[PDB]
């Protein structure tokens, strides 16, 4: 039961999840694409982003932290926080 | 195999 | 921990005021102590009746189980307002609302228990018959006296 | 009804279990294929909780409608029983509709597992259980009163009526 | 359950209530009633200690179902014979019962088919 | 370790509902953006799962089996 | 009398013992859970001899075994009533429990 | 020592019960109270040998 | 009694004359064979009491009390040997003289043959107990709480004393054995009214009554640990030992003169409870629920059913056994966090497991979980004031829900929860803490295989 | 209302927040992802109306009234995550979180079996003891008069400091212990 | 070999389990109409409930007046 | 054992075993082996047991209390008299206390052996304690916790005054 995650699965998944959406060219997508910037994303498409984020692995972002990720790393950084991964 | 300490109080006294 | 860090009497001057809001490490304009009916509360400050429940739980708090911080003033009632005691927190439904929902489905099913017991459903049958005189010497009568003859009939 | 709402509880820790802590109904769905004897299981103790005739729950709770139709009794309590059988139809299907039925509604990394002996054996014999009690016990027990039997035939198939509506 | 609408939605005069019946002699209306035979001794279903409920006029199918219960240990379904037949005694006693509320019905009609007789006559 | 997750191309949402669902947004000059997201619950082995009746009646085909053997066993038994 | 009654107590002793067992250790265990399920596994085979012999006759008893307290007219002795009621209930509570226990040997395993 | 639960958990318990019950409760008045046995009409007494004498003949239903 | 009263003194040489490391010991040692002594009382026959002298004897009333008295003396060394660790010696062997003096005031209270000596040992408790509290007391207050108990002890029982002395000039005697047979009938009149209240208000006092509790909250916290378990374990039982005693020559003025005083405690104890719901001070929560089970104690001897004398003694003793343990836990959490506020420590369990199963059969023995002696009083005491009236038991009923609700939220609040971030000396439980904790359990939970020893003089 | 960096919640943060559990709630009340996901289209659609309005009073008013709309049309028992506040397993684990100064309290009988984790103890308290004082100069030099106005805390600046009041994040228990 | 965690896909199934269910399932079917083959009066009706306006005036005593 | 007088019991009618059916009952081999691997090392124990009794036989008495005169023939307040007075009458109480119990041992153990016939077939042991209990209410009822020979002789005067005067008013 409960299969530690790892960064690079973290990683991937949180890649994986960002090329399934439409707003999102699979081809231009690094980890450290920031989104309103690099992909020229809404703030609303942030939010979603996050909430797949949350439906992905299950647990919620708060709202003051939801805000603050804004690129694949700081995201994947975040689910590493709270996961406590390379343990 | 990755295992992890698990941090307990003094159960000795 | 010293004298005038502990509460004192009810102000009554502004600049006592502003002391005790000092004290209590709260602004002037947010400092409000009880009303001075003479019920012991003194300077203390008349928070505004909220559960701990309705705190950000998401919040990096002092004390996480409490929800509240380090030097923040406590409420009166904090050991009544924990979250294992009474929640004031917001309800979808209105509480007039629910008051008038549970006391007329309660008061509704009261009264169509009395409907039916007072018009109540039975078998069209007869009763039911025991032998020996209505079963007497079962029923713990005394063999000494005699019952009047209970007596069935076939149909 | 020992036998088959303890089995209930052990199916659906089951379910919560293999999803991660995850016990609303809204985020699962798709166990039928996934989970296959804990969906029989469940499938088995809902149906013993409805009384479908002849398994455990059939033997007990038909004979009290059966007792409490033919009886000189609360007429609203009567009527009050009867939607309370309807309403364990309702949600027994919405348990087996949101659990089982449907497409995956639970997260995407699939740990979903059953496969230890303690898990399928401790299912297995509340499961011989709901499937044979009724019949065992009330076979085995003796009268202690006399079972009213005699009843017309829309009060005799009351609870079965009641239970498919 | 068309008595319930027959006693509430119509009138309690001409429908019997259930808790005090028979309101009639037994012998208004039959010549030479015979009385129920009891088969089972009192001692006997005394010492094969039955309910109070089950010691009706049709116990003694009861006792020979217990008494076969208790012969064909472990054998749990064979003696199904005895069981059928106190549920068959069981069924004639309900039957007798619902005579005896139909009996009370019609006699309640006849009284009332008498007043207003009575009512068109003077 | 090393868990290789399936391909994110192959998750396409034709012969899903969110099919349905992008054709009746796209009737009122919506765009669903999430799709290829939701594709899998709708596809794989996951497609195709059982209706109610059909969630019932499992096993009713061999239980009926063993029921009609058994009836038969019974019948010659008492000849 | 003398199986029934014995097997009657013997069920409730055999449950306290692991209790004993919990309270008298110094080691880390060999599978207590295992023991505690092979324990009412036990209780519940040891239980069904008094109920198959009540389905038989209907043998019913009081075992008073235990004189207690007798306040002036109030004797409480330690009592168990075999009738009806304990012989159908404590066989299906025990055969419940032996499943919940071994359930709760995967459920509770991470504990 | 393949069945010590056998012996341990089950037979010694057995064993102190059953001269517990026997050699100390059961020769207190009233402890160990049993519902006497159920008798039918065709029985036989064990201690007696009276034989019960059967029910009256049935009126035969069907 | 001669063979208790003398060892009990040749305690003060065992702690005067002892080397400067061994004071502890010794005194444990010595009270520990006292203790086992003890036992000797149960010579209890079932018509006459154990009458040893002219002097002294001992029914089954004050058999348990003086059997639990000799067993607390060597519970409070045990208790109140951490704290006095830095204090000087010769005040440390004064404190352990106090405690010796303490317990030999109380041997020969509950022996006392004739009542104005009663009275004078009865009045001789104050004075140790007095400086016990007002001198290693730890807080301010510990002056003004010494007052309290002082002054409402006193002003009940100086009229005490003229009512005795007025019964000595009267009956001719106020031996206890001899009004068992010369008692005349109290009969109504105003000049009895006042001979029953001043036989009464003292013992009322010392239970504590409900409205006249007022010392209690004070003199039980401020004290040492070793002054909250004598204070109580034993000396709101001198109450009902008292009451007990002088109820005999109060009939039957006190069927009706018992109406007021019974509602002053069918409703105290539903008050004092409802305010161990909302205390913050731990110590103030268990001083507030020994008033709570006090009055039990006080509606049973006003109602003097057989009954109510049996579940009246047995809750005394049970509730001198989980009261001071209940104050011995509190001191073990206070000598880690050096406060007695409750919402501060908490999460105990995370860190403290067997000190939270002490916590927990201490709050379940609290909350009266049968087949505890704690349950056996209550249950009888509730069945005697069924008998009294039908209507009392919603009064007990409610309050065996209220008295179910601060025992497990004291444990909630301490051992529950998570833990307190900031508070990191919190030590593992010492041996000497888990000997106390289990010195007071382990006879509670005995007493349940045998309890017509605790059950008093009308078994 | 209630944050640690910012004092209050921007307009265009109360509109993220109230989309986020629009959306949230919807999902309670549309179970079936299909479903959802057209409702959630349209729901995106509705947000994406307003979503050019300069008139900040306007646009205050919208939201105020799109809350009421909320308010009247949420999920009485919505989706909770189970590790979130109100879910079923929140804080299930904080009866395993035993913090880190426990283990200075071991026996050496029980310290002795664990030697390379305590060897190893002992240089990240050492590590601890010898960067407080950094830290703490680094605090009382950089934070105004008046005392810190946010509760954000400064990085390390140095190659060598470790960042200020960082014992007790880095030291957390792990959430499955 | 035991089961391994799948991703966005339908799990392993083992044998074992698909078997055990299945069998069971069939059990219960087997059970269920072996018992409504044999009783079919615990659902049905054991005895005919009998009409009280079909019984004559004869057996129940209503002599015409 | 004990005395068959003041615990009667019934004798035990069981009935034969006639077993109809060709399957044979578990009972029967579990009493067989309940006889052979616990009831026979059991009582090989209790022989042993039984045989060191036996080798020093040592014997308690019951304590036999002589009638001293009552508290109706002791002078008032002359406590020599009437203390032995109120140790007969407290030893009485504790021993008519003992008297209900025994009836209510026989009442329940009368309805556990009757079982479902109880209602009719102990009502002879119904009578004997409600007979006791009538006896021991008029006796000691009432008295409070503070019972005396002196408080029980006063209710037995008031009963005594209460019975005269409804002789007399009916006369
Ligand atoms: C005369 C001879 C007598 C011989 C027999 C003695 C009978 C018992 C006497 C009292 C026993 C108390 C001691 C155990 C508890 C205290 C210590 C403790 O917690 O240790 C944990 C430890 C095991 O746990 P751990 O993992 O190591 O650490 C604990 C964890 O940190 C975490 O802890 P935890 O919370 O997980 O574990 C604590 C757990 C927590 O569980 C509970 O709190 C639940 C209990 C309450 C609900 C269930 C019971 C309800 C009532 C039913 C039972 C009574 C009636 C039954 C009779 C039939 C029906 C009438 O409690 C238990 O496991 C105890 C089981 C037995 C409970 C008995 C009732 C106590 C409840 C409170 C009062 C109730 C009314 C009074 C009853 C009096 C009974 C005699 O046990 C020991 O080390 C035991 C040491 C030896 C104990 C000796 C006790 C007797 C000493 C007397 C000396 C003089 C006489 C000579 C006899 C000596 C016999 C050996
Ligand atoms: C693992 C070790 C097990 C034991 C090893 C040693 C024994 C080995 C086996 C051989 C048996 C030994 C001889 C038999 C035992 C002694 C027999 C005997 O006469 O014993 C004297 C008596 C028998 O009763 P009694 O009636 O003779 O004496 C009672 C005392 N008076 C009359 C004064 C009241 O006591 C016992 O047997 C004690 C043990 C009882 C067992 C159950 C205890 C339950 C405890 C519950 C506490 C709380 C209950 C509260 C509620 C109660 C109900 C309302
Ligand atoms: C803790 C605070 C509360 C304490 C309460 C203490 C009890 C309350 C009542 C006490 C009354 C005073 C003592 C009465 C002793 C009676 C003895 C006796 O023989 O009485 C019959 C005697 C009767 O006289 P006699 O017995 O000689 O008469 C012969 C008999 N006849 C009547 C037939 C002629 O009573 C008295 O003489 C007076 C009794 C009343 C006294 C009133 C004065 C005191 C007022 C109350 C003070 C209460 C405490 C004050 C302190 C409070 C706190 C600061
Ligand atoms: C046969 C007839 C049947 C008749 C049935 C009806 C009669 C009884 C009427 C109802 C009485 C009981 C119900 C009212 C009190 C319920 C209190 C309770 O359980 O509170 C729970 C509350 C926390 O609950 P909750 O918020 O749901 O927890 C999840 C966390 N978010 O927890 C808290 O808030 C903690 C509170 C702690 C202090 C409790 C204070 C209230 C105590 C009330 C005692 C009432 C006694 C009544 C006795 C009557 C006797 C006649
Ligand atoms: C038990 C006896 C079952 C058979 C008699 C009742 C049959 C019946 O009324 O069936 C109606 C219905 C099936 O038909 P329906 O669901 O409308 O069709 C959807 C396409 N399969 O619904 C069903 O058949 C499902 C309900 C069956 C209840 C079984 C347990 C009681
Ligand atoms: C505050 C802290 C908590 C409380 C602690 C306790 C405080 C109260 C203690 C005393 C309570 C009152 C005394 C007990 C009353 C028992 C019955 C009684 O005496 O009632 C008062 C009396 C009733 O009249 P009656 O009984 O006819 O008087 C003639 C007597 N032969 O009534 C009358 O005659 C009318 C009133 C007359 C004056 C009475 C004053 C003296 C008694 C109190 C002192
Ligand atoms: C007359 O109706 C006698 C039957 C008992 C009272 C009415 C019960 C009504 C519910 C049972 C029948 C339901 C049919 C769908």
């Amino acid at each position: 039961d409960a299969p530690p995650l790892t960064l690079e699965g973290i990683k991937d998944r949180v890649l994986y999840v960002l090329k399934l959406y439409d707003k999102i060219d699979p081809e231009k997508l690094s980890v450290n694409s920031h989104f309103m910037k690099d992909l020229g994303l809404d703030s609303l498409d942030q939010v979603e982003i996050i909430m797949a984020m949350e439906d992905e692995f299950g647990f919620e972002i708060p709202d003051i932290d939801a805000e603050k990720l804004m690129c694949p790393q700081e995201i994947v950084d975040y689910i590493a926080d709270k996961k406590d991964v390379y343990e | 195999g990755k295992r992890l300490f698990i941090i307990k109080p003094s159960g000795f006294y | 921990i010293t004298k005038d860090m502990l509460p004192g009497p009810y102000p009554k001057t502004p600049e006592e005021r502003a002391a005790a809001a000092k004290k209590y490490n709260m602004r002037v304009e947010d400092y409000e102590p009880y009303p001075d009916d003479g019920m012991g509360y003194g300077d203390y400050p008349k928070l505004p009746d909220r559960s701990q429940q309705e705190r950000d739980p998401w919040y990096d708090w002092d004390h996480p189980d409490l929800r509240l911080n380090w030097g923040e003033p406590m409420h009166w009632d904090l050991d009544m307002y924990i979250r294992n005691r009474v929640d004031t927190s917001p309800t979808p439904v209105n509480w007039n609302l629910m008051c008038k929902h549970l006391f007329g489905f309660v008061a509704f099913m009261l009264f169509m228990f009395w409907v039916g017991e007072t018009y109540p459903t039975y078998q069209p049958v007869g009763p039911k018959q025991y032998p020996y005189n209505n079963l007497y010497l079962e029923r713990g009568g005394d063999p000494n006296k005699e019952p009047e003859p209970v007596v069935h009939y076939e149909i | 009804h020992a036998f088959f709402k303890a089995m209930l509880f052990m199916c659906s820790g089951s379910i919560i279990h293999s999803l991660n802590d995850e016990q609303d109904i809204r985020k699962m769905g798709g166990l039928f294929k996934a989970m296959p004897f804990t969906t029989t299981a469940l499938i088995i103790g809902s149906l013993a909780l409805t009384g479908m005739p002849f398994l455990t729950g059939f033997y007990s709770k038909d004979l009290i409608i059966e007792s409490a139709n033919t009886s000189y009794t609360n007429a609203w309590a009567l009527l009050m029983t009867l939607v309370a059988t309807s309403f364990t139809a309702i949600y027994s299907t919405r348990i087996i509709f949101f659990a089982l039925l449907g497409q995956p509604r639970f997260p995407t990394l699939i740990n979903i597992n059953e496969n230890n002996p303690f898990l399928i054996n401790s299912i297995k014999r509340l499961l011989i259980g709901s499937l044979f009690a009724g019949f065992i016990i009330s076979n085995n027990i003796p009268p202690m009163t006399i079972p009213q039997m005699t009843m017309p035939h829309y009060l005799k198939m009351t609870a079965l009526t009641v239970t498919i509506l | 359950g068309a008595h319930l609408a027959r006693r509430y939605l119509g009138d309690a005069s001409v429908e019997p209530e259930p808790l005090r019946m028979p309101t009639f002699p037994p012998d208004y209306g039959f010549p030479e009633r015979k009385e129920r035979e009891m088969v089972a001794t009192q001692q006997e279903m005394n010492d094969a200690q039955l309910v109070l409920q089950q010691r009706d006029y049709c116990a003694h199918y009861l006792i020979r179902f217990l008494k076969c219960k208790r012969d064909s240990f472990p054998n749990f379904l064979a003696c199904k014979h005895e069981q059928h037949d106190w549920d068959y005694c069981e069924h004639l006693d309900y039957v007798k019962r619902m005579k005896e509320f139909e009996r009370e019905r019609r006699l309640l009609q006849r009284k009332k088919r008498r007043e207003q007789r009575e009512a068109d006559m003077a | 370790s090393k868990m290789e997750l399936p391909d994110y191309k192959q998750w396409k949402i034709e012969g899903t509902p969110l099919e349905t669902v992008q054709e009746k947004l796209a009737a009122r000059g919506l765009r669903d953006p999430w799709g290829r997201n939701e594709a899998w619950r709708y596809m794989g082995g996951f497609a195709n799962n059982v209706s109610f009746v059909g969630a019932l009646l499992k096993g009713f085909k061999w239980g009926f089996a063993a029921f009609v053997v058994a009836v038969g066993a019974e019948y010659y038994l008492e000849s | 009398m003398n199986l029934f009654s014995s097997l009657t107590l013997v069920t409730l002793i055999l449950l306290t013992m692991p209790i004993a067992a919990i309270n008298f250790n110094t080691h880390k265990f060999t599978n207590y859970p295992l023991y505690v399920k092979t324990t009412i596994s036990c209780a519940f085979i040891t239980s069904m001899i008094p109920t198959m012999m009540f389905i038989h006759t209907g043998q019913e008893m009081i075992i008073s075994n235990w004189h207690w307290l007798t306040i002036q007219t109030l004797k409480l002795s330690l009592s168990f009533k075999m009738d009806f009621f304990s012989m159908m209930f404590v066989p299906v509570a025990l055969f419940v429990t032996w499943s919940i226990m071994e359930f709760s040997m995967w459920y509770m395993h991470s504990d | 020592r393949h069945s010590i639960f056998a012996f341990t958990h089950v037979l010694i318990p057995v064993w102190i019960i059953h001269y517990y019950l026997k050699y100390h409760v059961t020769t207190k008045p009233y402890t160990i109270v049993e519902k006497k046995p159920r008798i039918f009409p065709g029985d036989t007494i064990l201690e007696t040998g009276e034989v019960i004498p059967p029910m009256k003949e049935f009126p035969d239903q069907h | 009694m001669l063979k208790y009263i003398i060892p009990t003194m040749m305690l003060m040489p065992l702690t005067w004359l002892s080397k400067n490391s061994m004071i502890w010991i010794n005194t444990t040692l010595h009270s520990l064979l006292i203790s086992l002594t003890s036992l000797l009382l149960l010579n209890q026959f079932g018509d006459n009491s154990l009458n040893f002298s002219l002097t002294f004897f001992s029914d089954s009333l004050s058999t348990p009390l003086l059997i639990l008295t000799m067993w607390l003396l060597p519970l409070m060394l045990m208790a109140s040997q951490h704290h006095l660790s830095k204090e000087n010696l010769a005040r440390k062997k004064l404190f352990i003289s106090m405690l010796i003096l303490l317990q030999l005031f109380l041997i020969m209270t509950f022996t006392a043959t004739e009542l104005i000596f009663f009275y004078i040992m009865f009045e001789a408790t104050l004075v140790p107990t007095l400086i016990i509290i007002t001198r290693w007391g730890n807080q301010t207050e510990r002056l003004n709480a010494g007052l309290y108990f002082l002054f409402y002890t006193l002003a009940g029982s100086l009229p005490l004393l003229v009512a005795l002395i007025y019964i000595q000039n009267t009956m001719g005697s106020l031996n206890f054995l001899i009004l068992q047979y010369w008692v005349q009938p109290m009969p109504n009149s105003w000049s009895n009214t006042f001979m029953w209240l001043a036989c009464m208000m003292a013992f009322m006092v010392k239970m504590p009554l409900y409205g006249l509790h007022l010392w209690l909250p004070k003199a039980h916290v401020e004290a040492p640990i070793a002054g909250s378990m004598v204070l109580a374990a034993i000396l709101l039982k001198l109450g009902g030992y008292g009451m007990m005693r002088i109820t005999l020559l109060l009939n039957p003025i006190t069927d009706f003169m018992a109406y007021p005083f019974i509602m002053l405690s069918l409703w105290g104890m539903i008050m004092t409870s409802s305010i161990c719901l909302r205390q913050t001070d731990l110590k103030s929560l268990i001083a507030y629920s020994s008033v709570s089970h006090m009055a039990l104690v006080i509606v049973a001897i006003l109602i003097q059913t057989p009954w109510s004398y049996m579940g009246a003694t047995a809750l005394m003793i049970a509730h001198g056994l989980t009261s001071s343990m209940l104050f011995c836990l509190a001191n073990s959490n206070y000598e880690r966090v050096h406060s007695r506020t409750m919402i501060l420590a908490r999460g105990l369990q995370t860190l403290l497991p067997l000190m939270a199963a002490w916590w927990l059969l201490a709050s379940l023995t609290n909350l009266a979980l049968p087949p505890s002696i704690n349950l056996i009083g209550e249950l009888f005491v509730v069945m005697s004031t069924f008998s009294w009236s039908n209507i009392t038991i919603i009064l007990m009923g409610l309050n065996m829900v209220i008295t179910a609700l601060y025992s497990l939220y004291m444990l909630i609040t301490t051992q529950r929860g998570k833990h307190t971030h900031h508070i990191n000396n919190i030590l593992p439980s010492f041996t000497r803490e888990n000997a106390l904790m289990s010195l007071h359990m382990l006879p509670l939970l005995l007493l349940s295989l045998n309890p017509k020893i605790i059950l008093g003089p009308l078994y | 209302a209630f944050l640690p960096s910012a004092a209050y919640l921007t307009h265009q943060q109360k509109v993220l927040q109230l989309y986020k559990r629009a959306l949230r709630h919807l999902e309670s009340r549309c179970v079936h992802r299909d479903k959802y996901r057209y409702f959630a289209c349209l729901l995106r659609a509705r947000f994406d109306e307003h979503k050019n309005e300069k008139d900040m009073v306007k646009a205050t008013q919208l939201l105020r009234e799109a809350e009421k709309e909320f308010w009247h049309g949420q999920h009485p028992q919505p989706y909770i995550f189970p590790e979130s506040p109100g879910g079923t397993s929140y804080e299930r684990y904080e009866c395993y979180k035993v913090p880190e100064w426990c283990l200075d309290d071991w026996h050496p009988s029980e310290k002795a079996m664990y030697p390379d984790y305590f060897a190893k103890r002992e240089q990240w308290k050492k590590l601890r003891r010898e960067s407080w004082e950094r830290e703490v100069k680094q605090l009382q030099e950089e934070t105004p008069v008046g005392g810190p106005r946010t509760e954000a805390l400064p990085p390390a600046r140095k190659q060598g400091d470790l960042p200020p009041l960082w014992w007790h994040i880095v030291t957390r228990p792990r959430e499955r212990p | 070999a035991h089961i391994e965690p799948r991703y966005r896909q339908f799990p392993q199934l083992t044998r074992s389990q698909v078997i055990q269910a299945e069998f069971f399932s069939a059990t219960m079917w087997f059970w269920i109409l072996w018992r409504f083959w044999h009783d079919s009066d615990a659902v049905l009706g054991h005895f005919p409930y009998p009409d009280p306006s079909q019984w004559t005036d004869e057996e129940l005593g209503i002599p015409p007046d | 054992s004990w005395d068959k007088d003041v615990y009667p019991e019934p004798p035990r009618r069981t009935p034969a075993p006639s077993p109809q059916t060709s399957l044979p009952n578990p009972i029967t081999y579990l009493t067989k082996a309940f006889d052979l691997l616990v009831d026979r090392p059991v009582t090989l124990v209790r022989e042993f047991i039984e045989r060191q009794h036996a080798k020093n036989k040592y014997y308690y008495y019951h304590r036999e209390f002589r009638r001293v005169p009552d508290i109706t023939e002791c002078h008032e307040k002359d406590v020599l008299c009437m203390f032995e007075a109120e140790m007969q009458w407290k030893r009485d109480y504790k021993v008519d206390q003992e008297i209900v119990n025994i009836i209510q041992e026989r009442l329940k153990a009368c309805q556990q052996r009757e079982g479902e016939s109880h209602r009719q077939n102990c009502a002879k042991e119904l009578q004997q304690f409600t007979q006791v209990v009538k006896a021991y209410q008029d006796r000691y009822h009432d008295l409070g916790a503070h019972y005396s020979a002196r408080k029980c002789l006063a209710k037995q005067k008031q009963r005594m005054l209460a019975e005269r005067k409804a002789t007399k008013e009916a006369a």
